[PDB]
């Protein structure tokens, strides 16, 4: 029942930076650890296995190192296609742990998020259902907390978050939270408020509708 | 040229049970050591379950023993995950992969996988029932409605009992949604409309609900 | 590519009644035929194989003869036990097929259905759905039709039947059809009807409502 | 006593795949030969599939061959039944079936049932997006978009005014919803000055169900 721990846990780069990703087992497991590359969406690509044996057909820029409980991984001369998740995998005969991955992503200067609400639809209303939506545009880096209150309570367990991929031209992401209320629900109060709290936010920003305008 | 596909994924409700199965192109699985593995919303990956070549071993992560059972049939080169038990935590996209290198040792890397299939457990394993009157207007026929619950069964009584006959409670059908739904009828006097009361009582014992309703005419 | 063919489809008798049902084969099988019972909703239970062999268990009121392409199962003396389906089968080393099976129900006379309509509550059309309800009380035999009629256009994909089993005191059937609109639909039409034809009535009866009355 | 259980019954949409199990209590299948029936609406048996002991030999009815998978685990003693490409009439109640008797023979009946697991295709394999605005009401920008909600199968595209407006556009991954439908909004963010003078009409195309809206975003 071995431990894999990798470092760090999000790494940011940029185009022909090198960088280094560690790998730590609670104990030794040998030289019998796998490396792979994991893009959004797309299954795991095998990129090492043992420990430093490149798989025929990836590309030399990827090279691992290591032995015994430190492993690292090394990408020397970053390109744009590298930019994925990556995890690492002590392998055993008939079982396998892996590490809780390595997001690489591109770097650049934080950049708070535009915050904007969406009531529902008059439509929607209508057909017995209330999505309340809250928009979180070109803000990085990723990490955001986004908090739904309705007349000051708390909501927990009604809304579902989406978020994008890196944008292609600004190195951004945006992020959709919808709140879901069943339209009695959502008619028996009349505040809504969405609470944004982020990395380039010098304080939380609030905001809010009252129901009927 | 070598590929792998998973079928089956879905979505269940908390406790229910899922069956998923992976098939090939382009090898033969009977030489392989046949892996489930999964990825958590938070992104990493988790192993799930291992097969060894002629099903000699199953070996499970800790957090699924008990509840899932891989299997692995080599004559059509295909596995299979029975999923029992299902948590909220076992909401992944699951991915079936292969041990195997260009020469096979007793130790290979996962060096081919499936696109994955995604597994949904919502949070809620019940919900109670709503129930609506069906209004009635020498023999006058009125009910409830019984809509929107999960699992099966509940019980329904008029008048806590004390009405039984011209009772009919009909078996459940399960609605396109996902969720049952019923009817209870009686059969009375037409002069017993504003004088008499009549009230069903709803029972949905797996989610503790019970429920009273009066029904009037109109 | 044997075809089975069973018969009567169904067969109407009384308690302490001796009856018979055919099973004929497309082509000579021998005596490769096993007679099941299956009640409602329940497993089917093997009664007779080999044609005429009674497995350990099965009460001596059943029987069974014939060979080639004409198979007879009897039952002597109809107990209340024995009210269920009975499905012949012809089994082969790797495949079997299947009669369409024979309903064995309590004879009594004729009884035309009561029917009666249900609009939806208020409170069901007010959280956004609405379901319309045909009650058939205690009619018999349970082969009924029932038409669903939207300002007279005929519907179909958009209702569910139950039906009850033989009531245990008079013999009859009951049965509930609903049928299921969104708020939008419902409220779009006015005339409501279903329609039900049985045995037991001279032609068809239709009852009907106007939304809101 | 010997007793069998269906495991996986559940609703489907036309088309899609289920997987079901069967497992045993007091008798290994090793030595049987497996049978999967079904009892559909009308209440009458068909045969469904059989494999043999050992895997030798699988046969299927007619109605599924090509769609159907039967599979043995005589290990740990479960069969698996793979229906995929599903129809409406493969709705019913399926049901393992072992083959046996008393002494074994070259051919037997089916001495021992499981109680059925209710399989439900529904007729419908795709259902159209409801599209609802996602009216502007902050300094020099403003945000509009629509929402594209319950919809079956992904994908589905999203274009603004015909295409010609691509600078600032937003659409997010689709999310599955507890209802098992996808819903999913797409944004774009705009001059201030522009609302009231110009108009914004979202496309949405759901090829799968060959359905198209154009929903026009105005303020209130």
């Amino acid at each position: 029942a071995v431990v894999m721990t990798q470092s760090p846990s999000t790494l940011s780069a940029s185009v022909g930076d090198t960088i280094t990703i560690t790998c730590r087992a609670s104990q030794s497991i040998e030289t019998w650890l796998a490396w792979y590359q994991q893009k959004p969406g797309k299954a795991p690509k095998l990129l090492i296995y043992k420990a430093s044996t490149l798989k025929t057909g990836v590309p030399s820029r990827f090279s691992g190192s290591g032995s015994g409980t430190e492993f690292t991984l090394t990408i020397s001369g970053l390109q744009f296609d590298d930019f994925a998740t990556y995890h690492c995998q002590h392998y055993a005969g008939y079982s396998a742990t892996f590490g809780q991955g390595t997001r690489v992503e591109i770097k650049r200067t934080v950049a708070a998020p535009s915050v904007f609400i969406f009531p529902p639809s008059d439509e929607q209303l209508k057909s017995g259902t209330a999505s309340v939506v809250c928009l979180l545009n070109n803000f990085y880096p990723r990490e955001a907390k986004v908090q739904w209150k309705v007349d000051n309570a708390l909501q927990s367990g009604n809304s579902q978050e989406s978020v994008t991929e890196q944008d292609s031209k600004d190195s951004t992401y945006s992020l959709s939270s919808t709140l879901t209320l069943s339209k009695a629900d959502y008619e028996k109060h009349k505040v809504y408020a969405c609470e944004v709290t982020h990395q380039g936010l010098s304080s939380p920003v609030t905001k809010s509708f009252n129901r009927g305008e | 040229e070598v590929q792998l596909v998973e079928s089956g994924g879905g979505l269940v409700k908390a406790g229910g049970s899922l069956i998923l199965s992976c098939g090939v192109s382009n090898f033969r699985i009977s030489a392989h050591t046949m892996n489930w593995v999964r990825r958590v919303p938070g992104g990493g990956l988790e192993w799930v379950a291992s097969i060894s070549t002629s099903s000699t071993y199953r070996d499970y992560a800790d957090a699924v023993k008990g509840r899932f059972t891989v299997s692995r049939d080599d004559l059509e080169d295909f596995v299979y995950l029975q999923m029992h038990k299902m948590r909220v935590e076992d909401t992944a996209i699951y991915y079936c992969a292969r041990k195997g290198s260009d020469r096979l040792s007793d130790n290979d890397p996962f060096d081919a996988w499936g696109p994955g299939t995604v597994v949904t457990v919502s949070p809620a394993s019940t919900k109670g029932p709503s129930v609506f009157p069906l209004a009635p207007s020498g023999t006058a026929a009125l009910g409830c409605l019984v809509k929107d619950y999960f699992p099966e069964p509940v019980t329904v009584s008029w008048n806590s009992g004390a009405l039984t006959s011209g009772v009919h409670t009909f078996p459940a059908v399960l609605q396109s949604s996902g969720l049952y739904s019923l009817s209870s009828v009686v059969t009375v006097p037409s002069s017993s409309l504003g004088t008499q009361t009549y009230i069903c009582n709803v029972n949905h014992k797996p989610s503790n609900t019970k429920v009273d309703k009066k029904v009037e005419p109109k």
